[PDB]
């Protein structure tokens, strides 16, 4: 049912950057995992 | 296979994609050592 959504991309992406604490919902495709890999090595580059 | 893969990474990268399961005894020693390889890594980095 609910394979994604435009609000929901922000609030994971939002959750990761923030030391990835808060509860998210992973994405169904493949090639949105890359994307999601690299923004959370982005993120743990920013944060430290 | 890709889940191990998917596994590794989200542990070294601290992602949280995929849902790998190391139901393996000896596995599970390696995963853990691998975490905290890891942890180590970006301690030093920071």
């Amino acid at each position: 049912g609910p394979s994604f959504t435009i609000g929901k991309a922000i609030w994971l992406l939002w959750g990761l950057v923030f030391n990835n604490s808060v509860p998210v919902q992973n994405p169904k495709g493949t090639t949105s995992k890359i994307m999601v890999s690299v923004w959370a090595f982005f993120a743990v580059i920013f944060l430290a | 296979l890709s889940s191990a893969m998917w596994f590794s990474w989200g542990v070294l990268l601290n992602s949280g994609i995929g849902e790998g399961a190391p139901r393996s005894f000896s596995a599970r020693i390696l995963g853990m050592v691998w975490a905290g390889f890891a942890m180590i890594i970006v301690a030093s980095y920071t």
